[PDB]
C-alpha cells in the first residue's frame, strides 16, 4: 500500500509508475489495483508524511533500495556504457560532455 | 482549417547562457515535428565564428611539450576551443599572443585588434612559470556554418603545408548546449495536446532569444517559397 | 490465419455454427436471411420432394452476451454439393476458423510504453474499426398476479415527463431502433395500491 | 521460410531497416517486423473498472 | 508537491507527533481561526503546514505559546 | 549568403501515386524539411466523408432487407470507404436509387454538379431480386482528421429519427508519405541535395495543394515563434 499524488488523464486504466512495480510484485498482464482515498485531514498528513513513495525506498526486511530499475532501463543504460574497439570519432579529444551530446545527437 | 496557436511564451533566462523556454498549448503532434525541427537547425547550420588553425614558435608536433608549461599542448588546443570570439567586418584574421612572466595567461592578453572582440577576456589559456616564461603564437580565426571536425580537413591535406601548421576542431554554432521536451496539457476538454520546453545553453555571444529569432527566422526563409495562403 | 494448422476447416464443420447443405442442388434465392436451394434431379427423391430452403440466424444473445450472426457466401446461380459451407457462423470464414485478425508487429521497445508486457498499439486499428464487437444484454420485466391486484403493463405512468413516454409505444413498449441511455425507462409498469 | 522469404523479394534474414516516424533519425541494428494473428480476450476494460 | 518530509522529521525526531502537530495546525489553518505564515503556492493547507513546520516557524510549543496568548 | 528551394516537376505515374521534387535544397535541411512535411501532411490534410445515412425500410444498423445480402452494417461500412471532392458546400446530401438485379456501384449515385465521385466503380450492394428496391440519402461533410460517433454523441442535437444511421468519420485523404533526399548535382555546386516526396493519396487532394497547405501550416507556426513578447 502506498500513496500517490494523481495526475488527471484520459481512458478507463490506471496509470502507474514504473519503478514502483517491483515492490507491488506487480505485472502488466490483467492484474487490477484497488485505489482508496483517505477523508479525514489526519490520514491526508499521515499519507503525504509516512506512506508516500519517495519516503519508502529502503525495503524494511533489508536496507537494500527496493526501486532499483529493472528490465528496460538498464538494457538501455547497458547499450550506453558499452565500448567498441572502431567506431565513428576514434580518439579524437572533447572539451566536455556538451559537445559530446552535440556529436552524437 | 481553423489551427490553435500557441499563446504565453515564458522564458526563464537564469544565467544568461542557460536559459529555459516554455510554450503551450500545441496542437496534437506538432510538439516533436517543431522541436526536432528547431533542434536540427540551431544544431547543424547556424553562422559563427571560431579558431582553425594555430601556429607555435617552439613545438612541431602536438605531443611534443614546452618547457615551462605545466598543462600538455593538448590542454592548450582545449583551452583555444573555448574562445568566443566576433569579428565584425573581415572575413578571417590572425591573432598574436605574446606574454612573459608568472601567472595565468588568459584571453585579456591577446593583442587588442579593431573588428575582433573576445566576450569572455578571463578566459584562461596558458600558465606560464618563472624566469623564462615565453609563450608566443599566431591563431587564426575564420567564419563559417555548423560544425568541422579536425578529421575532415586533415584528410584533404594533399597540399602539403610547413610544419607546425596546427589544425584546430572549429566550433561555428554559438550553441553549446539544446534540449526539448515535450509534456501533456489540456485545455478544459481537449487532454491530447502538448506543452513545448526548451532548454538551451549558448556560449555568451548572442542572448538564447535572439539565437531561437534566427532560427526560426532560417527555416521559414526556405519555406518561404512555397506558402502563399495568406 | 496467415499462419494456421488446417484444422480451421474441421472445426468450424463439426462445431454446429455454420449453414451446411443437406442435399446438394443449386442455389435458387439469395437474400441475407434465408438461402433457398433447388435440389437436383438425381438426389431428388420422387415423391413429395420440392426443394431446400435453410433459414439463417441473425443477431441473438448467446450465454456469453456476444452476437450469433450468420452470413451468406454463395451467391445467385453457383452449384453447391453435398456437405459444403453455405453460410459463416460467427468469427468464421469460407468455412475457416478465424478466431481474431493478423496485423503487422515490429519488435522493439518505444520509450518504455512497452515496458513489460504491455502492448503498444497504433491509430490505424481503432480508425478502421478492425476491433470493434457487438454485445448483447437481455433484460425482463415480468408482470406477476399480486393478492392486492395485478400490476399493468400500460404506457399510463405516474409523474413521469413525456420525453420519457415520446420513445414508448401506446402499448408501453419501446420502438425497436430507439436509442436509449442508462436510467431511461425500458417499460412502463405500475403496481396497483389498495386500502 | 527462408526460401519463401526470398521468393518474395524479402531480406532472408526476415529484419528490415526502420526509421523512427516521429523524430526521424535512423535505427541502429534492424529489427524483426512482420504479421502475427492476435485476438482480443473476453476481459475488457469497461467491465472491470 | 512536497516530495519528502525529511526536514521535518529533523526538526522533531519522533516522527510521529511531527504528524500531530502538523494536523493541529493544518485544522487550525482549515477551518479558518488563523492565517498562514508562509505564502502559499496554490498548495492546500495539509502541504502548507509541512512547508511551515520545515521552515522553523511553528512546533508544538509554538502552538502551546500562541493558544494560552 | 545562402539558396533556396524552388517546387520543379511534379510527376503523376497514377491517379493515386505521385512524386514531387525540390531540386536546390541546402545541406542539412533535406531531413529536417521531408520529416516535416511528412507529418504535417499525414496530420492535418483536410477531407470531406460521409458522416451519417437513411436508408427507407430499415430501423437501425442490425436488420436486414429483403433482396440484399450484405448486412445493413457491412453496407455502412462499404460507405465509409466513399471518396467523394466536394467543392462548394459543407453538407450536401446524395440521393442513391437502384433497382433489379445488380451490383449497386458508386457511379449510380445522382450526379450533382459541386460532388465529384472519384472511383465510380466502387461497389456498395448486390441486389438479388427483381423487384428489390434501393433508396438512401447519403450527408457528406467536410472536416480533418478522425471523429468517432461515440464522441458526436455528446452533441446530439435532437437524433430523433430512429432511420438515422451514424458512420465513423476518418476526414482525411492521405493514406501515405515516404521521402527521399538524393544528391542533386546542381551545374555550379559541390554538394547538393534534392527532396522527392512520393505520397499516395485516396484521389481526392492534389499533390501541389497538400504540399501548398502544409507549407503554409509550418509557416504559420514559425511566424508565431519570431516575435518573442519578454513582456
Ligand atoms: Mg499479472
Amino acid at each position: 500500500i502506498q500513496a500517490f499524488e494523481p495526475v488527471l488523464i484520459e481512458g478507463k486504466a490506471i496509470q502507474l509508475h514504473p519503478l514502483v512495480c517491483a515492490a507491488y510484485n506487480a505485472d502488466f498482464d490483467g492484474d487490477q489495483m484497488a485505489v482508496h482515498v483517505p477523508l479525514t485531514l489526519e490520514a491526508q498528513l499521515e499519507a503525504r508524511a509516512l506512506m508516500m513513495s519517495t519516503n519508502n525506498i529502503l525495503s524494511p526486511a533489508n536496507g537494500e533500495p527496493i526501486i532499483v530499475p529493472s528490465q528496460d532501463v538498464v538494457l538501455g543504460l547497458y547499450y550506453m556504457t558499452r565500448d567498441c574497439v572502431n567506431a565513428k570519432g576514434e580518439g579524437m579529444v572533447l572539451t566536455g560532455p556538451k559537445e559530446a551530446e552535440r556529436l552524437y545527437r | 482549417t481553423e489551427f490553435l496557436k500557441p499563446r504565453l511564451v515564458d522564458i526563464e533566462q537564469v544565467s544568461s547562457t542557460h536559459a529555459k523556454v516554455t510554450l503551450e498549448p500545441l496542437e496534437r503532434g506538432f510538439g516533436h515535428t517543431l522541436g526536432n525541427a528547431l533542434r536540427r537547425i540551431l544544431l547543424s547550420s547556424m553562422p559563427g565564428c571560431a579558431v582553425t588553425e594555430v601556429e607555435i614558435d617552439g613545438v612541431l608536433h602536438e605531443y611534443s611539450t614546452k618547457e615551462g608549461v605545466q598543462e600538455d599542448i593538448l590542454e592548450i588546443l582545449l583551452n583555444l576551443k573555448g574562445l568566443a570570439v566576433r569579428v565584425q567586418g573581415k572575413d578571417e584574421v590572425i591573432l598574436t599572443l605574446n606574454k612573459s612572466g608568472i601567472g595565468p595567461v588568459t584571453a585579456a592578453d591577446i593583442t587588442h585588434d579593431g573588428d575582433v572582440e573576445i566576450v569572455k577576456p578571463q578566459h584562461v589559456i596558458c600558465h606560464l612559470t618563472d624566469e623564462n616564461a615565453s609563450i608566443s603564437m599566431r591563431i587564426k580565426v575564420q567564419r563559417g556554418r555548423g560544425y568541422v571536425p579536425a578529421s575532415t580537413r586533415i584528410h584533404s591535406e594533399e597540399d602539403e603545408r610547413p610544419i607546425g601548421r596546427l589544425l584546430v576542431d572549429a566550433c561555428y554554432s554559438p550553441v553549446e548546449r539544446i534540449a526539448y521536451n515535450v509534456e501533456a496539457a489540456r485545455v478544459e476538454q481537449r487532454t491530447d495536446l502538448d506543452k513545448l520546453v526548451i532548454e538551451m545553453e549558448t556560449n555568451g555571444t548572442i542572448d538564447p532569444e535572439e539565437a531561437i529569432r534566427r532560427a526560426a527566422t532560417i527555416l521559414a526563409e526556405q519555406l518561404e517559397a512555397f506558402v502563399d495562403l495568406r | 490465419p496467415l499462419v494456421g494448422t488446417g484444422m480451421e476447416r474441421a472445426v468450424a464443420v463439426d462445431s454446429g455454427v455454420t449453414a451446411v447443405a443437406k442435399r446438394g442442388g443449386v442455389v435458387q434465392y439469395v437474400d441475407a436471411s434465408r438461402i433457398v436451394i433447388k435440389v437436383n434431379e438425381d438426389e431428388m427423391y420422387p415423391g413429395e420432394a420440392g426443394i431446400d430452403i435453410y433459414n439463417l440466424t441473425k443477431y441473438t444473445r448467446s450465454n456469453q452476451n456476444t452476437c450469433i450472426n450468420q452470413m451468406p457466401c454463395v451467391s445467385l446461380g453457383e452449384p453447391v454439393e453435398r456437405g459444403d459451407v453455405l453460410a459463416d457462423g460467427p468469427s468464421t470464414d469460407l468455412g475457416e476458423l478465424a478466431l481474431g485478425q493478423n496485423m503487422r508487429v515490429a519488435f522493439m521497445p518505444w520509450n518504455g510504453y512497452n515496458f513489460e508486457d504491455s502492448i503498444l498499439v497504433s491509430e490505424r486499428v481503432v480508425q478502421e474499426d478492425r476491433f470493434t464487437t457487438i454485445h448483447i444484454q437481455e433484460l425482463a420485466c415480468v408482470s406477476r398476479d399480486t393478492k392486492l391486484g395485478p400490476e399493468e403493463i400500460t404506457a399510463d405512468i405516474p409523474n413521469v415527463g413525456e420525453a420519457a413516454l415520446s420513445k414508448l409505444d401506446e402499448s408501453g413498449i419501446v420502438y425497436i431502433g430507439a436509442e436509449v441511455t442508462g436510467g431511461d425507462i425500458l417499460v412502463g409498469k405500475v403496481t396497483p395500491k389498495g386500502e | 521460410i527462408k526460401e519463401l522469404l526470398k521468393l518474395g523479394d524479402l531480406p532472408t534474414s526476415g529484419q528490415i531497416r526502420l526509421y523512427d516516424g516521429r523524430t526521424g533519425e535512423q535505427f541502429e541494428r534492424p529489427v524483426t517486423v512482420g504479421y502475427m494473428y492476435m485476438l482480443k480476450l473476453n476481459h475488457l476494460v469497461d467491465d472491470k473498472m | 508537491a512536497r516530495v519528502t518530509v525529511q526536514d521535518a522529521v529533523e526538526k522533531i525526531g519522533n516522527r510521529f507527533d511531527l504528524v500531530l502537530v502538523a494536523a493541529r495546525r493544518a485544522r487550525q489553518m482549515q477551518v479558518g481561526g488563523k492565517d498562514p505564515l508562509v505564502p502559499e503556492e496554490n498548495d492546500k493547507t495539509t502541504v502548507i503546514a509541512l512547508r511551515e513546520i520545515e521552515e522553523g516557524l511553528i512546533n508544538n510549543q509554538i502552538l502551546d505559546v500562541r493558544e494560552r496568548q
